[PDB]
Formats: structure tokens, C-alpha cells, sequence
């Protein structure tokens, strides 16, 4: 499922802007 | 038409008001910008309580101001940490729309001051924490709970685009609640006076607009952009593009290409194809009509923006509370002393703090 895929991903957890 | 005439009228009238408002807000933001304010409390003011939130130089603080017992948030950045990782222009900045901006949703700065090592900013404390630690908790907000922080958030890009100011940073981990169930948007490193374009790299893989992540010049439709993958990430618990590495991120962001639950319903759909547009000249906040087009969506047909920014509609969820200077919606994290140097670090650099 999409949700699936997104537990899969590894970005559940609070997410660092980019450099 | 869509409006019979006493709707029409009405609706016209209150875009007008819109406009009142605006104007007054600019000037008195322009005059605050000219002539900040500087230096209104010390360290020794205030006990030093727990850590809320880390980041690479800095963190922010639950303090208590021993005088009146009044809690505030107190972020400490290290100024030589700062010059490292060259965010000496983000820092000034932040402190100077902090100043200088007023808004119901954006946070208030109380007081700054800075000693030979750090720079301070004392900000009202925010009880509720993060909407991300709520967000991920409840598994996704039904619309009328999306909605309703979605419109807080159109507020507060209306009024900041009005000042010509682009905000970048939207995404649930730096939106907090307060005690009455309100946003409270604090973050403004990344916030850049932007009238025409810009073109810095910056933001979150998931947030980032497709313009931004091809390169291009770029102005303040990337926060609209923002605002639809926020949306879609509280209604539906995840955001709208995810992989496991970045670039396949923006492969999906630049597609042209969004799929939705089937709990979404058509108006919300309508809304984020609109917001989540590649096409700059067909997305909404971008066109003819302005913010407009997104405040007389169906999907916010039930919103009453004055009772919004009037905080007179009954939030939906309310955080818990066990009174002031409860820190239980906020994360632990390894508690380090506040080390001031006998040696002041970098003054010149900083003369406009
Ligand atoms: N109350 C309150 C309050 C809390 C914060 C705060 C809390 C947790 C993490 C963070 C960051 C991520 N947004 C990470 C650390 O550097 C700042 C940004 C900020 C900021 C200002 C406030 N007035
Ligand atoms: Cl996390």
C-alpha cells in the first residue's frame, strides 16, 4: 500500500532541510 | 453565476477589507524594518529549565524569567558555530523579521540580547509542540482539522507575501501549537524580502517546488506549492512524493504526476492538483486572481477567514496542558551547559544583533 511505502522509505521521522 | 448578488457584494467587500488591512500591516512593518529593536534583557534574567529542539548551531530552550516567573522559549546560537556554517546572513535576518512582522500566527519575539559567545532570542513558549509529533501520533487529521490549520497558514502567507517576503521552510516539523489549538510559525532562517525572484537552493525534499529543484529563478508560488504538500501530508499522514533518496523525490516533484487516497474528497483533490501544479502559469497563488483563487476554493467553502485570524473558532484538537512550563509535547534531548567564553567571539560580524 502507499502507506507501506512510505514506512519503507525511512522518512517517517523529522526531515532535514538540504545542505 | 456562482453568487447571487448579496454574496457577491459581501465577498467583494471582504476582499476589499483584505486589502485595507494589508496596506496598513506594510506600513507598519516597513517602519519596525527601518528601526529595530536591540539589547532588552540579559542571561542572568532567566533560569535555564530544558532543551525543546537541537540543530547543528543552536538550540532553543524552556526558560523561566525569574522576576516574574514567566516562561518563554530561548533560542542560543553560537556565534562562532554560526561563521562555521556560514548562516552569519540567515541569523541576522531571522532576528530582523522577527522584529519586525506582526501576525497572530507568527511567533513573538519578547527580547535578544547576546554576550561574548551567543546570541539569544527570548520568543513567547509555544506548550503544544510540534504539529509533526501530533500529526505522526493520530496518523492524519481529517479534513475539517487540515482545514483548519491550512487556513491559518494561507493567512500567514498572505500577509507575509504582502511584506514581499518568502517564507521556504513550511513543513509540519516547524509549525507548533498553542494552547488554544492555534499554529505558531517560528522559523524564519530561510525567509528572504523577495519581490521579484530569487534563486538559493533551500528547503526539505518533500517541500521543495519543482522550480527550485530545476534551478530556476523563482518567487513566492513556491510557498503555495509548500502549502499543498502540507495539506496533503495532514490529511492523508504522508506527503505527496517520498523515496527513500532525495533525487527520487524530486523525480516524482518534477512529474507532473500526484496520486491520492481514496478518502480525499473531490474538492480536496481539485484544491492540490492546483496547489501541487509544475505549470507556474496555472497554479494557485500565482495567478490573475492571487490568493483569491485558493480562499474561494470549494474545499474552504466553510472557512470564516475573519474568525480565523480572530481565533474566535473553536479548535479542533486542544494539546494537553498541565499548566505553565509543561514541556510534555516536546522531544528529550541530552542536555549541554551554556558555556560564555572570557574572550568575546566575533563582535564586528554581529554588531547588528
Ligand atoms: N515554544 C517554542 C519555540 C520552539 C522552537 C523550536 C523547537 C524545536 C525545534 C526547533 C527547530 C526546528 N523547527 C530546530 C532547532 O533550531 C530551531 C528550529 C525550534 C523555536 C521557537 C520557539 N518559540
Ligand atoms: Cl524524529
Amino acid at each position: 500500500t502507499t502507506y507501506a511505502d512510505f514506512i519503507a522509505s525511512g522518512r517517517t521521522g523529522r526531515r532535514n532541510a538540504i545542505h | 453565476g456562482h453568487m447571487g448578488n448579496a454574496a457577491a457584494a459581501k465577498k467583494g467587500s471582504e476582499q476589499e477589507s483584505v486589502k485595507e488591512f494589508l496596506a496598513k500591516a506594510k506600513e507598519e512593518f516597513l517602519k519596525k524594518w527601518e528601526s529595530p529593536s536591540q539589547n532588552t534583557a540579559q542571561l542572568d534574567h532567566f533560569d535555564r529549565i530544558k532543551t525543546l529542539g537541537t540543530g547543528s548551531f543552536g538550540r532553543v530552550m524552556l526558560v523561566k524569567h525569574k522576576e516574574t516567573g514567566n516562561h518563554y522559549a530561548m533560542k542560543i546560537l553560537d556565534k562562532q558555530k554560526v561563521v562555521k556554517l556560514k548562516q552569519i546572513e540567515h541569523t541576522l535576518n531571522e532576528k530582523r523579521i522577527l522584529q519586525a512582522v506582526n501576525f497572530p500566527f507568527l511567533v513573538k519575539l519578547e527580547f535578544s540580547f547576546k554576550d561574548n559567545s551567543n546570541l539569544y532570542m527570548v520568543m513567547e513558549y509555544v506548550p503544544g509542540g510540534e504539529m509533526f509529533s501530533h500529526l505522526r501520533r493520530i496518523g492524519r487529521f481529517s479534513e475539517p482539522h487540515a482545514r483548519f490549520y491550512a487556513a491559518q497558514i494561507v493567512l500567514t502567507f498572505e500577509y507575509l507575501h504582502s511584506l514581499d517576503l518568502i517564507y521556504r521552510d513550511l513543513k509540519p516539523e516547524n509549525l507548533l501549537i498553542d494552547q488554544q489549538g492555534y499554529i505558531q510559525v517560528t522559523d524564519f532562517g530561510f525567509a528572504k524580502r523577495v519581490k521579484g525572484r530569487t534563486w538559493t537552493l533551500c528547503g526539505t525534499p518533500e517541500y521543495l517546488a519543482p522550480e527550485i529543484i530545476l534551478s530556476k529563478g523563482y518567487n513566492k508560488a513556491v510557498d503555495w506549492w509548500a502549502l499543498g504538500v502540507l495539506i496533503y501530508e495532514m490529511a492523508a499522514g504522508y506527503p505527496p512524493f517520498f523515496a527513500d533518496q532525495p533525487i527520487q523525490i524530486y523525480e516524482k516533484i518534477v512529474s507532473g504526476k500526484v496520486r491520492f487516497p481514496s478518502h480525499f474528497s473531490s474538492d480536496l483533490k481539485d484544491l492540490l492538483r492546483n496547489l501541487l501544479q509544475v505549470d507556474l502559469t496555472k497554479r494557485f497563488g500565482n495567478l490573475k486572481n492571487g490568493v483569491n483563487d485558493i480562499k474561494n476554493h470549494k474545499w474552504f467553502a466553510t472557512t470564516d477567514w475573519i474568525a480565523i485570524y480572530q481565533r474566535k473558532v473553536e479548535a479542533p484538537f486542544i494539546p494537553k496542558f498541565k499548566g505553565p512550563g509543561d514541556t510534555s509535547n516536546f522531544d528529550d534531548y541530552e542536555e549541554e551547559e551554556i558555556r560564555v567564553s572570557i574572550n568575546e567571539k566575533c563582535g564586528k560580524e554581529f554588531t547588528e544583533f
